[PDB]
């Protein structure tokens, strides 16, 4: 039933030193790395006592058994390492209490009495200071390579945990890395076991409010006009600026739409969020402004902006006819999660990336090209787009800005209307 | 107190053990690898099976079914993977118990198997779990006092290849790691109606069934290209559950792993074995590079489990009919790559990477619709169109990726309709 099996059967009768086996199920479906914890002061000289985690499914464990138990490996260790500690000094601390019985015992023994004992006691007066200081090199060896008081010794065992923290550091950050179900986690895996091959598509694009910062982006296009060419906007650049009457809201609906950004590359974010408005300045590709001094940039660069006013709506650069962006963003969308609306589009953008990867490449494109010199080539690379399944002439825009995106990267190693409508 | 069988190859496991339960003996019985030069001594082993005992002890009220045991012993390096069995009289605990033994630092070449090697002995207890009344059989009481004799015959046979097609594997140097294509990708271009019109069909029907089958062909080199080709399309964990078949190395079909081979199909016609390519986890296909065409079974989990129903208790179907234009597009430029450098590979991962993100938003899209009596999801044409899902040719492949993530995803939405 309700949880208590953290030792119930967790607990292999030894079977080996440091071992780690495992236990079917009925509900357990569990895992055990049987970890001793030798202690002097017990029975024995010997304490197993193996703390594990215990989940369901029998599976979410078997396939996943490696790190789990390289974790665990390096979790149980840790605390290995520390009641010994705790214990390895003590010991000889008790030697020493018992050391003073010999400065008694010499004392005691043959001063006037000649001898008056047998005294066969001081054999066991001067052995148990030998296999105590033998076991001592063990305890060292073994560190480096390879009543009430018995069942209160786990507790300094157990209390010497709280104090060698790394013990209950892991423990806590192991009920972090596993979850409910490994299906979403086993991507993850997945998702950056692909990602290590590949790179290039990693900087050229976008890759912890993200439920918010999802969910506020589908609040935003499903119900929101206009919105469309916003994104192509955005999507192509090169450059946009929002204002509003009240700032409550950018934050809110900027964090939004902050994910379709493309970022140069190794950094962090090109969204500034919003600033002041001196407004010199190719290093900042979204800004707030919070806004007829601002008038005069606003048509001063009539080239690379946008606006908007929540008080009346307004943008523009609204000419878009293509289908991507609609693949992008359908304003008849019923994408619920929102946390999956990004995933609909963090996945489309992968797409966008791939075929914005093909065009830099192919190496029968650039100027080593066939028919000739001129400008033949640029109708040539028009012909690419015919194996590359454009839109529109629109998305010939955006698949053309990545290149220049990635042409960037690669050489670093080595004119538009504008409409609106409230 | 053994059976000596060699094995076929450089570097089998250990051996298996087969302790009986009045008295609970240490051993009954150990099947042995090949004359290698030196082994773990029985008596070591002996402990080793008596040592699941004391442990299979420990379960009370026995069973329903047939359950699982696996132990790796850091002393003693040795990796364990043992079965508890059901009764005779379902209570009394008449287990036996059985497990190869595996020597240490092979457990990363066993676990990814792990799923295949409970699956091939699981059969065994299926068929062990009768019980043995062939053994009852009319016999005077001196007789019915039998174990240790009538038990091993039907026991022998059909745990021999276990070992086998353990050892198979490192025979079959099925590619660990990473391979520089040579596979077929590498070439510039084959630009033919038939062999590039095939090479898109296999691999969409390398896809739409989550595990290949047989390249079973008559070069065991050109049939080699290919099972390296088809095999990009997989998990790391997937680059093993597969084979590069050998010249003649008297290797049938097993259903376990789900990509394969053979050769020459047996100098005439032979069985698929029918029987046994249900007990696969997939539907799969049927390529060629003789005839260089394909088929495929039915859809992998809203009909195999029904045609599993009919057959689990007893005891070459369609063409690619579809052709997705992402896959089209995929193979199609690929080529235009430029190959030869490391280009393709990347491509290939970022279509991959597109496949695993767009299968995972599916994951989360029909998990996100509260599942609920009466209320499947009944949105697929909505979801259809969603998510960019209209070629019929797209859909079931990331479908198909569903199942290897949710194996009960697909039962989840065909079930109800189909």
């Amino acid at each position: 039933s309700v949880d208590y099996q953290a030792s119930f059967v967790g607990h292999p009768p030894g079977s080996a030193y440091p071992k780690l086996n495992f236990v079917e199920d009925e509900g357990a479906f569990a895992y055990v790395h049987h970890l001793t914890l030798y202690d002097l002061e017990a029975r024995g000289f010997v304490r197993p006592f193996c703390m594990a985690y215990i989940s369901a499914d029998q599976h979410k464990i078997m396939q996943q058994f490696q790190e789990l138990s390289a974790e665990f490996s390096r979790a149980s260790e840790c605390l290995k390492t520390g009641n010994r500690k705790a214990f390895a000094g003590e010991l000889e601390k008790k030697l020493k209490d018992l050391d003073y019985t010999r400065t008694v015992l010499h004392t005691e023994t043959e001063i006037q009495k000649k001898a008056n004992d047998k005294g066969f006691y001081s054999s066991q007066a001067i052995e148990k200071a030998n296999e105590l200081a033998s076991v001592e090199k063990s305890i060292i060896e073994h560190q480096d390579l390879l009543c009430f008081d018995k069942k209160l010794k786990t507790l300094e065992e157990l209390c010497d945990t709280e104090y060698f923290t790394q013990t209950l550091a892991q423990l806590s950050h192991i009920e972090h890395m596993f979850r409910g179900d490994l299906c979403y986690l086993l991507t993850s895996q997945i998702d950056r076991a692909l990602l290590k091959q590949q790179h290039i598509t990693n900087f050229l694009f976008e890759d912890r409010h993200k439920k918010r910062a999802g969910q506020n982006a589908l609040k935003f296009i499903r119900q929101y006009p206009f919105a469309h060419p916003a994104i192509y906007s955005l999507l192509s650049g090169r450059t946009l600026v929002v204002l509003g009457e009240d700032e409550a809201i950018v934050r809110k609906l900027v964090t939004a739409l902050a994910i379709f950004v493309p970022s140069y590359g190794c950094y962090a974010k090109p969204v500034k969020h919003w600033a002041s408005s001196p407004l010199h300045i190719q290093k900042w590709k979204l800004i707030g402004l919070q806004r007829a001094g601002t008038l005069h940039a606003l048509s001063r660069y009539s080239r690379y902006t946008s606006i908007l006013d929540l008080d009346n709506k307004t943008l523009r650069c609204p000419l878009y006819r293509g289908t991507l962006v609609p693949r992008l963003a359908d304003h008849r969308t019923q994408i619920k999660r929102g946390s999956t609306y990004y995933l609909h589009v963090q996945s489309m953008l992968t797409q966008l990336c791939s075929k914005a990867f093909l065009y830099t490449f192919c190496h029968h494109l650039h100027l080593p090209t066939h028919d000739k010199e001129t400008e033949e080539l640029v109708a040539s690379r028009q012909m690419s787009f015919l194996k590359l399944t454009l839109g529109l002439v629109n998305e010939d825009v955006r698949v053309v800005q990545y290149l220049a995106e990635l042409l960037k990267l690669h050489y670093m190693q080595e004119y538009v209307p504008s409409f609106l409508y409230k | 107190a053994k059976t000596e069988i060699a094995l076929s190859g450089k570097s089998p496991l250990l051996a298996a053990t087969f302790a009986y339960w009045i008295l609970g003996p240490r051993v009954r019985h150990i099947w042995a690898p090949k004359t290698e030069q030196v082994l773990l001594s029985d008596g070591e082993i002996t402990f080793l099976a008596n040592h699941t005992l004391n442990g299979e002890i420990l379960r009370n009220a026995e069973s329903g079914a047939i359950d699982v045991k696996f132990f790796v012993l850091s002393e003693k390096g040795v990796i364990i993977v043992s079965l508890i069995f059901d009764g005779n009289w379902n209570g009394d605990r008449s287990t036996y118990g059985l497990s190869i033994i595996l020597p240490q630092t092979e457990l990363s070449f066993y676990l990814p198997l792990h799923r295949v090697c409970v699956d091939r002995l699981t059969h065994i207890i299926r068929k062990g779990r009768i019980w043995m009344h062939k053994e009852r059989q009319e016999n005077v009481q001196k007789i019915i006092l039998d174990q240790g004799q009538s038990i091993i015959p039907m026991l022998t046979g059909e745990v021999i290849p276990v070992m086998e097609l353990l050892s198979s594997m490192k025979s079959h140097s099925v590619p660990e790691e990473i391979d520089i294509a040579d596979t077929v990708l590498n070439d510039d271009d084959i630009g033919d109606s038939c062999h590039e019109g095939f090479l898109l069909n296999a691999i969409s029907s390398h896809l739409q069934t989550c595990g290949c089958s047989v390249v079973v062909g008559s070069s065991a080199e050109k049939v080699n290209k290919i099972v390296r080709t088809l095999c990009l399309f997989l998990t790391p964990a997937e680059r093993k559950c597969s084979r590069l078949c050998e010249a003649e190395s008297s290797f049938k079909y097993e259903s376990g792993l789900f990509v394969q081979g053979l050769l020459k199909d047996s100098t005439g016609s032979f069985v698929l074995p029918f029987r046994q390519v249900m007990y696969a986890p997939y539907p799969t296909t049927h390529i060629d590079v003789d005839v260089n065409t394909v088929k495929q079974m039915p859809p992998c989990h809203e009909h195999i489990y029904n045609q599993r129903r009919y057959m689990r208790s007893e005891l070459i179907f369609q063409d690619v009919l579809h052709r997705d234009t992402l896959v089209k597009a995929f193979l199609d430029q690929v080529f235009q790559l430029k190959p030869g450098l490391s280009l393709r590979s990347t491509f290939l991962a970022q279509f991959l990477l597109v496949l695993h993100r767009k299968a995972l938003t599916l994951i989360k899209y029909i998990e996100d619709d509260t599942q609920k009596g009466k209320k499947p999801f009944k949105s697929l044409r909505n979801l259809k169109i969603d998510l960019d899902l209209t070629a019929e040719g797209d859909l079931n492949i990331i479908m198909a990726l569903a199942e290897k993530i949710k194996p009960g995803l697909h039962s989840f939405i065909f079930g109800r309709p189909f």
